[PDB]
């Protein structure tokens, strides 16, 4: 995908192969996240600060 | 290609629930998130753009 379109980052802590292991934000996965563990959407990776 | 930077927060930006301290690490966003003073965010809510 175009670099100037997504706004995501791959060089760095996010990585590319790392994105394989990252949990996918789904309508079911929303009410399971906790502090720490990341989550990606549109290949844009976030990490959760506040629990639930 | 390899590039190295610091990307730290400005001083006077102590993390929440810690406040008084003197070794504040201005790089860990998880502690500094929201606890800044030199930058004020404001989102905007607008109708979508039909594609």
């Amino acid at each position: 995908e175009f670099t100037f379109k997504t706004g995501a980052t791959y060089a760095g802590e996010a990585g590319y192969v790392d994105r394989e292991q990252i949990t996918e934000l789904t309508e079911e996965s929303k009410l399971t996240l906790n502090k720490g563990d990341l989550f990606k959407y549109n290949n844009i990776v976030y990490k959760v600060l506040e629990d639930t | 290609l390899l590039v190295r930077y610091a990307l730290s927060a400005n001083p006077y930006t102590v993390a929440k629930d810690e406040k008084e301290a003197r070794i504040i690490d201005g790089g860990d966003m998880d502690k500094m998130a929201g606890r800044s003073d030199l930058s004020v965010l404001l989102g905007v809510k607008l109708p979508k753009i039909i594609i």
